[PDB]
């Protein structure tokens, strides 16, 4: 359990918006950037998020999606 | 002669039964659409001209009117989604794909450009351009033994359009299309032109932005060492997408993350973590946070490259969003690290800047920092040195911070802070 949970940050008590509690084994397959409730040893359910976190997708630094051809 | 026509005159010329009159009117439209901001795109659409322009794309016996219409349609397609849709709705996609075969390079180039604008609108038009068969002839334009023989602008436009065929992730481009394009991207990534390099890097940053299976397709092509080389470029337009691509890769498996470390990426981070461009510092620190979420041997590489003092620096002074990324780096480090690695972190001076951020008006960074503090105390327990740590925290005003958080609105925060105080203070 400890080894699996090292990959997650515990955010607090069970939050039903994130669905039924997973087992620790089910949690170990959770994707990056995701949250879930997990049943931890023993009896308590907590909300966790994976420590590998996905792109911010900073629109400010993105380049233009389209280009107009101006006169030279 | 074709300068400053009214839309009414353009319509009159285009409706004439005279191909030369139609050509002059189409050139007049091109000039209207290219000589100002903002060009009257909506007036041209409203005039009903798009179907005529699309028919002119097919006039193989009059290459000048193919060019003028291609340019006009490119600029219409450069606008809003509704404006790009009007171009697609007129049947322009297969007409432009046919024009890629033009014996005139300036005409093939304009078709490339137009297709880039259409694909750039979003995933649906990107995938529609692919379904109409654009990839084979686009890639065929690059099938020369030395890319340097191509006109620079021509090659830049092809690279940009290919990058838009790689862009957007809801949904991601078809796997088969990515597999077809990747070998050409690998080649463009080694081409010595700063814009080609920038746009190739952007393409790779899009392709690595997704599930680990998408990351693996890119890593297997062997491009990580070249990305790391470009990460150290002097031009910000190259460093920016190279860093996004590298950051995306280390969101993946421990093995994918190791490829980035093996390629020597960490040696660049003293400069990235102190970069005067705010967004570079932010994404570099984000990248570090996903590396310190790795294995203990990967944390040790962060240590060996001397990057912990740089994380202390960012935590001490940076844009708040960058400081938040640094805090994430620290909770991840302390969650996965050895006792020795954690002792080292404290010796580098992490405690004071960590405590100073507990006054932030951000619940998440508070949760992140309280978790980091808890992890550091757990290391201290194993060495039996919790009192030593408590004094350090008390002395930099940290205890006052934690004491206040007992009356925080968020339950996880006041429970966590109550626990630290009850247990160590």
């Amino acid at each position: 359990e400890s080894a699996v949970l090292r990959g997650f940050l515990i955010l607090g008590k069970e939050d039903r918006r994130y669905g039924p509690a997973l087992s620790i084994n089910e949690l170990s397959n959770l994707a990056k950037g995701e949250k879930a409730n997990v049943l931890i040893g023993q009896g308590d359910v907590v909300l966790v998020m994976k420590r590998k976190r996905d792109s911010s997708i900073l629109t400010d630094s993105q380049t233009a999606t389209k280009r107009i051809r101006m006169a030279i | 002669g074709t300068v400053n026509w009214s839309v009414e005159d353009i319509v009159k010329g285009i409706n004439s039964n005279n191909l030369e009159s139609q050509l002059q009117a189409t050139q007049a439209a091109r000039k209207l659409l290219s000589r100002e901001k903002q060009p009257p795109i909506d007036n041209i659409i409203r005039a009903g001209l798009i179907p005529k322009f699309v028919s002119f794309l097919g006039k193989t016996d009059c290459s000048p009117i193919q060019f003028e219409s291609a340019w006009a349609l490119t600029n219409i397609a450069s606008g809003t989604s509704e404006q790009t849709k009007a171009v697609v709705d007129g049947g322009a996609i297969p007409a432009f794909i046919s024009l890629l075969a033009s014996p005139h390079a300036h005409i093939s180039e304009q078709a490339v450009w137009a297709l880039g604008n259409i694909a750039g609108d979003g995933s649906a038009f990107r995938d529609l351009v692919i379904k109409h068969g654009a990839i084979d002839p686009l890639l065929a334009l690059l099938a020369v033994p030395d890319l340097s023989t191509l006109a620079c602008g021509y090659l830049r436009n092809l690279t940009w359009t290919l990058s838009n065929l790689c862009r957007n992730k809801n949904p991601a481009p078809p796997l088969d299309a990515v597999e077809q394009i990747l070998p050409t991207l690998v080649r463009l990534l080694h081409h010595n032109d700063p814009e080609v390099l920038a746009d190739s890097c952007w393409a790779i940053s899009y392709l690595t932005d997704g599930p680990n299976e998408r990351i693996e397709m890119v890593v297997k092509k062997g491009v990580v060492p070249q990305l790391v080389k470009l990460l150290g470029a002097t031009e910000l337009p190259i460093v920016t997408p190279a860093l996004r691509a590298i950051g995306n890769i280390v969101t993946g498996t421990d093995e994918q993350t190791q490829k980035v470390i093996d390629a020597g990426a960490l040696a660049v981070f003293p400069s990235l973590l102190t970069n005067p461009k705010t967004n570079i510092q932010k994404e570099a620190t984000w990248t570090m946070s996903n590396i310190t979420a790795g294995r203990q041997d990967q944390i040790q590489q962060v240590v060996n490259h001397g990057l912990v003092p740089f994380l202390v620096g960012v935590l001490s002074k940076a844009d708040f969003k960058t400081q938040k990324e640094a805090a994430w780096a620290i909770t991840n480090y302390t969650s996965g690290g050895t006792v020795e690695q954690i002792v080292y972190l404290v010796h580098c001076g992490i405690i004071e800047p960590l405590m100073n951020l507990l006054s932030a008006k951000d619940t998440k960074i508070i949760q992140v920092i309280l978790d980091a503090i808890s992890n550091i105390f757990q290391a201290a327990e194993k060495l039996g040195e919790t009192e030593k740590l408590s004094i350090m925290i008390e002395e930099c005003g940290g205890l006052d911070k934690i004491e206040a958080l007992q009356r925080h609105e968020n339950e996880s925060v006041y429970k966590a802070s109550l626990n630290l105080i009850e247990k160590y203070f």
